[PDB]
RNA sequence: GGAUAGUGGCCUACCAUGGUUUCAACGGGUAACGGGGAAUAAGGGUUCGAUUCCGGAGAGGGAGCCUGAGAAACGGCUACCACAUCCAAGGAAGGCAGCAGGCGCGCAAAUUACCCAAUCCUAAUUCAGGGAGGUAGUGACAAUAAAUAACGAUACAUGUAAUUGGAAUGAGUACAAUGUAAAUACCUUAACGAGGAACAAUUGGAGGGCAAGUCUGGUGCCAGCAGCCGCGGUAAUUCCAGCUCCAAUAGCGUAUAUUAAAGUUGUUGCAGUUAAAAAGCUCGUAGUUGAACUUUGGGCCCGGUUGCAACGGGGCCUUUCC
């Protein structure tokens, strides 16, 4: 045999031993024990609000070089505090300290990118208005 | 939950009806009534959607208040009276009968009739019983009990009303060989004749039909309505007889007409 | 609430999104039929591929059994009706073998062409779109079509749009209106 | 190390874009483009290229 | 332009058939000028505190707030 | 026996010691209301289903109850709990998970608009009522269709450019009419309403995957880009820009989840000597699985489907019966 129960009336051992062995795959053990839901800062949501404490200067990974200007985050919805990335060229002056900041994903859910290492997180708005239309001269940051 | 409901809505009536989905969101929902919630035609929708007399609910009330419609020989100013099968809808202006048949697809056709045939109707024997005093009776499918019947009369048999007094006119047999009406089931709307009654104690008998065109069917006894015999139906059959041809043939039909 | 309202998409994106030679092709048949973009491309791509599989599942089954039978003839009567399907091969075999082309053609903007209605197949489609195409005594500003065969005898300008009617045109009517003073009085 | 988060794109001479004639939106463009790659408008440069030097 | 259309018999029959919006629209017995939707509900929501009659009740509210 | 509308440990009295469970009871979790269904899908599957229909349950949490055919009702009452409102301090009054609307929460969701004209419902009822429902407002959720140009003349090599002309029209605007319950809008139209038609299309990219630059300036392992591999250290096809080109296009990008890809969950259909994985070894209950053998074969018929042949079916004997 292939090493599994082939019998017509195996269907129990079949399904059961199908139910243990989902248990090593990532996703179905994640989606089962709702780690998103009390690991994962973002609690399992695609976005998340947070008040800039501290800009970091985040050494890149070898071979790279050129420190990435994060900033550290507290989210408003559980009170974790998270790395997030800046990007563009500049755009740290943009943010502040005591600032609020939409941070979404980076991408690779979790598994921080690129050469940037422990950043999971990136800044996509600041202040209400999006990082990118401030980047580009299309709208200012509103005072405060 | 707590009571009877009230509504129906659209998307929850009977198919039969062929009600427009994007009209509103309600349905009518027939009232208590002789036959049945599933089995019957509010004369609202007989009124508005098969014959297009009224425009609206409003038409159709201003016609039911005004005495025109007439279910079995009383002016049913109801609505959403549950009128069914084998019901005489009479309009003394237009001044037309129609008898309330369903047509091949299982809808209630439209089916025009005369005055000296919707004097009657049929009913099937839904039970025989001994009432107070006792005294027999006899309960038809449209929930009609009509006293002193027939000693022969039993169930699953039919029997003519007069519907000007409501007494037994005349009975058919449930029996081999006798004409049938499917009234429910997928064969809803067939005509033909029966060629056995299987028993089935304590389940649900079942009933082999073979129609003109010798397609043999069967389907449960809950759903057969004798109707006459071979070739003498106690009533005017629709336009088609339950004929139940095939998509093939119907689209053959169709395009004969070209 | 209502009855929910039924809707669907009439695309289909490509899998790959930057295949050359599909690139190529679709844009060889935009420049042929006219087209504004690629999905116009993908619309016929999905009633195609929607047909084709219709008759695959047809062909599976036995032959005269009732349900090819019905259906098939009846896809071969839509399709001769549009004119995409030819006479002759009547066999599903060759709906199994249509091509994009053959759908592209039977719009009313290429018909517009082919008969000679306009002078570019975007001329065409400029002169359907600004209401001077009708099709029987109804004016069609919608390119694709899907002339029936039997429209075809009938596509002409309508009688408003004043192409093949008789109205001055609006443009036509300011530069007389100016050139009433413009001759001098 | 912050404060030097401008080094480049600050000190980048700041060039002005370039009035040009609008191009041809939609099935004018998809024209355009018809006619610069299918009706050999030479850019073979052996078998096909898309952009000069 | 394609509309529906009736003819009654006589326009004693066409006044007790026809929608009273329509009657309006034609020239026939004109529209029933209502109070808003909101402000009659609003006051049939006032008329549903007091039990009886309101003249009864208007007297002892003229009484105790006059002295 | 009581109680119930009625069956029933539903409850009571006496009695018996039963009832469920490795074929997973019982317990725990569920960011679980169930289903019709949805997404994706060669086949097999995976995931989703608060939500338009059906069923259930609830009306801040519990409990109790009146009326009534029907409620353990909450736009009914009573109590406690938690909130919370007026007050002249004596008292009194509450329940938006209905429709709007507000606060809060958050990544995350609209008008305190009009109307019963349609759908239907209720009532003593053709007439009244209905935030049920419909109408419009907000609305790039999603879906359908598809403007942003078309055609001539000059000059050169079908194309070319700030050389020009006659046309075409809707985007709007608006008499009217229609549409509507009254409107709005669509449909239809008086007149107006194109010339860099400025009435000017964007969003992402141009090393590979992956369509599109060995072009120019800038910066110089900095700034930054880069899903991944990588690009940047003074000649950057990758950053910041200009130009040009590519892709999709009234859309396009990003994040998260999920599906296919994934034969990386494998029943179909994985792998286990060395890549992760054969239990140190044997016994053994459950489970799974388990050698062969009992009417076969002649014949005579009738008879349906395809085009005498094939294929199906039914019946008689043959030690048999249906
Ligand atoms: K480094
Ligand atoms: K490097
Ligand atoms: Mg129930
Ligand atoms: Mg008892
Ligand atoms: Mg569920
Ligand atoms: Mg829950
Ligand atoms: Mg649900
Ligand atoms: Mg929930
Ligand atoms: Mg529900
Ligand atoms: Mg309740
Ligand atoms: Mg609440
Ligand atoms: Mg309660
Ligand atoms: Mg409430
Ligand atoms: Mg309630
Ligand atoms: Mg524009
Ligand atoms: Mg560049
Ligand atoms: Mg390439
Ligand atoms: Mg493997
Ligand atoms: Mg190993
Ligand atoms: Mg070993
Ligand atoms: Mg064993
Ligand atoms: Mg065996």
């Amino acid at each position: 045999g292939k090493g599994k129960p082939r019998g017509l009336n195996s269907a129990r051992k079949l399904r059961v031993h199908r139910r243990n062995n989902r248990w090593a795959e990532n996703n179905y053990k994640k989606r089962l024990l709702g780690t998103a839901f009390k690991s994962s800062p973002f609690g399992g949501s695609s976005h998340a609000k947070g008040i800039v404490l501290e800009k970091l200067g985040i050494e890149s990974k070898q071979p790279n070089s050129a420190i990435r200007k994060c900033v550290r985050v507290q989210l408003i919805k559980n009170g974790k505090k998270v790395t997030a990335f800046v990007p563009n060229d500049g755009c740290l002056n943009f943010v502040d300290e005591n600032d609020e900041v939409l941070l979404a994903g980076f991408g690779r859910k979790g598994k921080a990118k690129g050469d940037i290492p422990g950043v999971r997180f990136k800044v996509v708005k600041v202040s209400g208005v999006s990082l990118l239309a401030l980047w580009k001269e299309k709208k200012e940051k509103p005072r405060s | 939950a707590r009571g009877p409901k009230k509504h129906l809505k659209r998307l929850a009536a009977p198919h039969h009806w062929l009600l427009d989905k994007l009209s509103g969101c309600y349905a009518p929902r027939p009232s208590a009534g002789p036959h049945k919630l599933r089995e019957s035609l509010p004369l609202i929708v007989f009124l508005r959607n098969r014959l297009k007399y009224a425009l609206n609910g409003r038409e159709v009330k201003a016609i039911l208040m005004q005495r025109h419609v007439k279910v079995d020989g009383k002016v049913r100013t109801d609505t959403t009276y549950p009128a069914g099968f084998m019901d005489v809808i009479t309009l003394d202006a237009t001044n037309e009968n129609f008898r309330l048949v369903y047509d091949v697809k299982g809808r209630f056709a439209v089916h025009r009739i005369t005055d000296e045939e919707a004097s009657y109707k049929l009913g099937k024997v839904k039970k025989v019983q001994l009432g107070k005093k006792g005294v027999p009776y006899v309960v038809t499918h449209d929930g009609r009990t009509i006293r002193y019947p027939d000693p022969n009369i039993k169930v699953n048999d039919t029997v003519k009303i007069d519907l000007a007094s409501g007494k037994i006119t005349d009975f058919i047999k449930f029996d081999a060989g006798k004409l049938v009406y499917v009234t429910g089931g997928r064969n809803l709307g067939r005509i033909g004749t029966i060629v056995h009654k299987e028993r089935h104690d304590g389940g649900f008998d079942l009933v082999h039909i073979k129609d003109s065109l010798d397609n043999t069917f069967v389907t449960r006894l809950n759903n057969v309505f004798v109707i006459g015999e071979q070739g003498k139906p106690y009533i005017s059959l629709p336009k088609g007889k339950g004929i139940k041809l095939s998509i093939a043939e119907e689209r053959d039909r169709r395009r004969a007409q070209q | 609430p209502r009855a929910p309202r039924t809707y669907s998409k009439t695309y289909s994106t490509p899998k790959r999104p930057y295949e050359s030679s599909r690139l190529d092709a679709e844009l060889k048949l935009a420049g042929e039929f006219g087209l504004k973009n690629k999905k116009e491309i993908y619309r016929i791509s999905f009633q195609l591929s929607k047909i084709r599989r219709a008759a695959r599942d047809l062909l599976t089954r036995d032959e005269k059994d009732p349900k090819r039978l019905f259906e098939g003839n009846a896809l071969i009567r839509r399709l001769v009706r549009v004119g995409v399907l030819s006479e002759d091969k009547k066999k599903l075999d060759y709906v199994l073998a249509l091509k994009v082309e053959d759908f592209l053609e039977r719009r009313l903007q290429t018909q517009v062409y082919k008969l000679g209605l306009a002078k570019s197949v975007h001329h065409a489609r400029v002169l359907i779109t600004q209401r001077h195409i009708a099709v029987g005594k109804q004016i069609v500003n919608i390119p694709s079509f899907m002339v029936r065969l039997d429209s075809e005898k009938h596509i002409d300008f309508a009688p408003t749009s004043p192409f093949g009617g008789a109205r001055p045109g609006r443009v036509a009517r300011r530069n007389a209106a100016r050139k009433a003073e413009a001759s001098g009085e | 190390s912050l404060a030097r988060a401008g080094k480049v794109k600050s000190q980048t001479p700041k060039v002005e874009k370039t009035e040009k004639p609008k191009k041809p939106k939609g099935r004018a463009y998809k024209r355009l483009l018809y006619t610069r790659r299918f009706v050999n408008v030479t850019l073979v440069n052996g078998k096909r290229r898309m952009n000069p030097g | 332009s394609v509309g529906f259309g009736l003819v009654y018999n006589s326009v004693a029959e066409a006044k007790k058939f026809e929608p009273t919006y329509r009657l309006v629209r034609y020239g026939l017995a004109e529209k029933v000028e209502k109070a808003s939707r909101q402000q009659r509900k609003q006051k049939k929501n006032r008329d549903k505190k007091i039990f009886g009659t309101g003249k009864r009740l208007a007297k002892k509210v003229a009484r105790r707030n006059a002295d």
